[PDB]
RNA sequence: AGCGCCGUGGCGCAGUGGAAGCGCGCAGGGCUCAUAACCCUGAUGUCCUCGGAUCGAAACCGAGCGGCGCUACCA
């Protein structure tokens, strides 16, 4: 709450938004530990543990916390580093939990 | 029905200190029903209620419960109080529940004797409470004397006979109490013959087993024998263990073995 | 239809109960393989070796089926201090057609004399061949004088090696050395891990067996695969004890001794004191035989000191009120086993462990006290029991006159001074009084790695006596 | 085995002789632009189970159950 929220863009996409999948090279990770500086820290869905930005479009737009599912894009060129592109509101995420895009030993529910 | 004020009046008197079941407040201040007194309302200030600063009336009144008082002025001619419940002592407050306690006995006792006998409870004080406050100075010491010596109701005319039986009845019932004196003999003895001196010893310890007082020797482990007494004066029982520890130290000391004290008699 | 309860009770009386042992029997004509002896004593007291975290007391279960109380409610997992106390009767099936490997059986306390054979198709019966008593020792670095006060009371041993672990475990040589210095050949090694041992690995850990043990003194000491928790390989155990351990030198005509390890208050609680018992010596008698209502005294007794700093020694007087074998009142006692006498002592005098350890005498014989002894030591070159990574195990020294050493005279653990250090002899300065009889072979202990190390083995050739007074 | 202690509503506690307790939790509401702080109201029992006296028992007591601590493994 605020005098902040009538200076903002108004975007209300309150209904439900269509979810965005994976396309090569963009995959889907879980926050495992909030960093400073604006930068986290995604266990991806491949055994790897990758240090995500918080990225452009998502710094001070959405705000993210600890256990959240996470859509990040990979740089080919440096592997270790990515960028955290979209994320979903723990709805969707459950849709993905049973078409099992990611393995379902991640269990996250509230 | 619940009347008759224990105290000698019904209005209480200059500083002394009350105890009280609040009621309703109302804006001013609390007006609280008096339990230690008979029934007439206190007013407790709202500026003298809490000993921090006021933030929750409600947190620390607590409507429908007891607590401390003490008061602060009184009126004479028609009935008035000023109470206070911030300026109470730390340590006043022991003497507070104690004194409730025991006068809350003594007016269920009595409130149960007038029940039975359907006659209001401020005759039956006439004719039991103060009396017997005069002569002994508390009526549940007067009424702990009658469990135990029952020249308590000598030189008062009670209503009936009936009362006085079923107050002995009740009394009998209820306010039944005995304390477990325990003392710790270790025997340290290394001589040839000891368990003919153990039994000895037993014999004579046991034998002086009053009719009120029974002294037992309860058996734990091997230097740590156990005497139990069950004293009723708390003024004999230390004597006896006493008696019984100079007859094991004659019965020990004397055939080779020695004996030492762990745990004197005591309540 | 019967109860489990009415079978036992019927195999008990049919297997001939638990006859009573005469009052008075022709005592010359008795031995130890007598049946009025062999049927409520044991005869052979055979001690168990090992090391800690490896199974004795599961071992001696398996072996006995009488479990050791691991007590005090801190030792119930650790160690023990006092020595457990086992009984197996062991019983022959006489029909030659079953295999002689499992003819044998250890059996309970309560087992009858002739108890039926449990194997399918045999229907013959149990001879009681030997009773034997199964004692466990403490394998623990600083266990050393209750562990060497057994094997003192001991005529048979038991090594346990656990297989799976290092093959020279140093601990099982200070219990092989500390057996070897009291005169006792009779020792069956026995390997604890076999379940989980591979077949070439079983093999070498044995050749590593048979490499440590050519230079010691025992030689043909029998070894053999047992189990502890799966509870087999206990028959062979009773044939190897059969044959390899015949009975030691202990008749009649010797003067009655006693030597106990552990004492006992017994004083059950919450009862009225009204009914209770005296105090219990729990010893071994190495020499004599013993009877209902004898006169005897603990010479050591109790110690004292006066106010010049001299050491009073009171011969412990006592009436053996009665004497306590595994099973039930005995009415004579058979030498060579571990038996509690419960006697006129006081259950304070045995409360703690304070009977541990002493030399009791009948009345008509005298056990000499002394407090400084002349001694003759042998040492061994090396430290047993210590683990070194490869590198001139432990150097013995010689021992230095003022030097604290713990002694244990047979029994007896002091803690000895060094008054003067000759080629082979040394005089040692006692302040707990201790005593000597015949030999008393003598286990010498030195505080070097803050605990108690073997060092050797000594005797007695003299001593300074002291006069107990009445 | 005996003796000392005890018997949450989720946890720590309190009076036990007059009948559901407090605090900390949890849910909802209030103040605040907003959160924490603060304020208000609940929704949770067999104050362990079987009996005795009693208008009353959970207490007071006893005919037991279960868990902790001292004696200490009490042949
Ligand atoms: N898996 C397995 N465990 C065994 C075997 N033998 C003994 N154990 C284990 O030994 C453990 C304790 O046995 P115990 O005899 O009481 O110990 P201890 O050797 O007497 C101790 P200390 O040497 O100091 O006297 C048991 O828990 C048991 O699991 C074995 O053959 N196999
Ligand atoms: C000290 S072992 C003595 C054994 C005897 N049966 C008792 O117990
Ligand atoms: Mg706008
Ligand atoms: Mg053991």
């Amino acid at each position: 709450g605020g005098k902040k929220g009538r200076r903002g863009k108004n975007d209300s996409d309150g209904p439900k938004r269509e979810l965005i999948y994976k396309e090569e090279g963009q995959e889907y990770a879980q926050i495992t530990k909030m960093l400073g500086n604006g930068r986290v820290e995604a266990s991806c869905f491949d055994g790897n543990k990758r240090m995500a930005h918080i990225r452009g479009k998502l710094r001070k737009k959405v705000w993210m916390g600890q256990g959240d599912i996470i859509l990040v894009s990979l740089r080919d060129f440096q592997d270790d580093q990515c960028d955290v592109v979209h994320k979903y509101n723990l709805d969707e995420a459950r849709t993905l939990k049973n078409q099992g895009e990611l393995p379902e030993n991640a269990k996250i529910n509230e | 029905t619940s009347h008759c004020r224990f105290y000698e009046n019904k209005y209480p008197e200059i500083d002394d200190i009350v105890m009280v079941n609040v009621q309703q407040i109302a804006e001013m201040g609390a007006y609280v029903k008096l339990l230690e007194y008979d029934n007439i309302e206190g007013m407790i200030l709202l500026s003298e209620l809490s000993r921090r600063r006021i933030r929750s009336i409600q947190k620390l009144i607590r409507v429908g419960k007891n607590d401390v008082a003490v008061v602060l002025r009184v009126d004479k001619e028609k009935g008035y109080i000023d109470l206070s419940k911030r300026r109470v002592s730390s340590e006043d407050i022991i003497k507070c529940e104690e004194k409730y306690q025991k006068s809350k006995t003594v007016h269920s006792i009595l409130r149960y004797c007038a029940e039975k006998f359907q006659i209001p409870l401020e005759e039956l004080y006439k004719t039991i409470a103060w009396p017997l406050s005069r002569k002994f100075g508390h009526a549940y010491e007067a009424f702990k004397l009658s469990i135990i010596d029952e020249t308590v109701w000598e030189g008062i005319e009670p209503p009936s006979k009936d009362v006085l039986d079923e107050l002995k009845n009740y009394i009998s019932k209820r306010l039944t109490p005995a304390v477990k004196i325990r003392a710790d003999v270790e025997v340290s003895c290394f001589s040839y013959e000891g368990i003919d001196a153990i039994k000895d010893a037993l014999k004579s310890a046991e034998d002086m087993s009053t009719e009120q007082m029974q002294v037992k020797v309860k058996l734990v482990a091997a230097p740590l024998y156990v005497l139990t007494t069950q004293a009723l004066d708390k003024q004999k029982g230390i004597e006896q263990l006493e008696s019984a520890i100079e007859k094991i130290t004659e019965v020990i000391t004397k055939y080779g073995g020695v004996c030492n004290i762990t745990m004197p008699p005591k309540a | 239809g019967e109860t489990e309860e009415e079978k036992r009770k019927r195999e008990f009386e049919e297997g001939g109960g638990l006859p009573e042992q005469p009052l008075n029997p022709d005592f010359s004509k008795l031995n130890p393989l007598s049946a009025e002896i062999i049927n409520r004593q044991a005869t052979i007291n055979i001690g168990t070796i090992g090391h800690v975290a490896h199974g004795k007391s599961t071992v001696v279960r398996a072996i006995s089926g009488v479990q050791t109380v691991r007590f005090k409610d801190e030792l119930e997992r650790n160690i023990t201090i006092k020595l457990g106390y086992a009984n197996a009767k062991i019983y022959k099936c006489q029909e030659p057609t079953c295999p002689e490997p499992d003819c044998y059986r250890s059996f309970k306390s309560d087992k009858e004399i002739s108890p039926k054979c449990q194997r399918p198709g045999c229907p013959g019966r149990y001879k009681l061949v030997r009773h034997v008593s199964f004692v466990d020792c403490p394998g623990h670095d600083i266990l050393m004088s209750t562990m060497l006060s057994g094997a003192a009371v001991m005529d048979a041993a038991l090594l346990l090696i656990a297989g799976n672990e290092s093959c020279p475990q140093p601990q099982t040589s200070e219990h092989l050395a500390a057996i070897e210095i009291m005169k006792l050949k009779h020792v069956i090694i026995l390997q604890n891990k076999v379940d989980l041992m591979r077949e070439e690995s079983a093999l070498e850990h044995q050749k590593s067996i048979l490499k440590f043990i050519r230079g010691t003194i025992a030689d043909g000491a029998p070894i053999v695969p047992i189990s502890a928790q799966l509870k087999y390989n206990i028959d062979a155990v009773n044939e190897f004890i059969v044959k390899t351990i015949p009975v030691p030198p202990r008749d009649f005509m010797i003067s009655p001794r006693l030597i106990v390890i552990r004492s006992f208050d017994v004083n059950k609680p919450g009862a009225e004191i009204e009914d209770l018992k005296g105090g219990v010596a729990g010893g071994s008698i190495l020499n004599g035989v013993f009877k209902l209502g004898d006169e005897i005294e603990i010479r050591p007794g109790i110690v004292t000191k006066d106010d010049k700093g001299k050491i009073q020694c009171k011969p412990i007087f006592s009436n053996i009120v009665s004497l306590f074998a595994e099973q039930n009142d005995l009415k004579f006692a058979v030498p060579g086993g571990l038996i509690g006498v419960g006697t006129k002592v006081d259950p304070t005098l045995c409360r703690a462990d304070r009977l541990v350890g002493q030399v009791v005498g009948a009345k008509g014989h005298l056990p000499n006290i002394y407090t400084d002894i002349e001694i003759n030591y042998f040492l061994l070159r090396r430290l047993l029991g210590v683990k070194t990574d490869g590198q001139k195990q432990a150097k013995v020294r010689k021992l230095e006159p003022n030097e604290v050493l713990m002694v244990n005279i047979g029994s007896t653990a002091t803690g000895a001074r060094v008054v003067a250090v000759k080629a082979d002899m040394a005089r040692l300065q006692l302040t707990s009084p201790a005593c000597t009889e015949i030999n008393e072979k003598i286990a010498l202990s030195r505080r070097i790695e803050k605990h108690w190390r073997l060092i050797g083995w000594a005797t007695i050739k003299k001593g300074t006596t002291l006069e107990p007074i009445a």
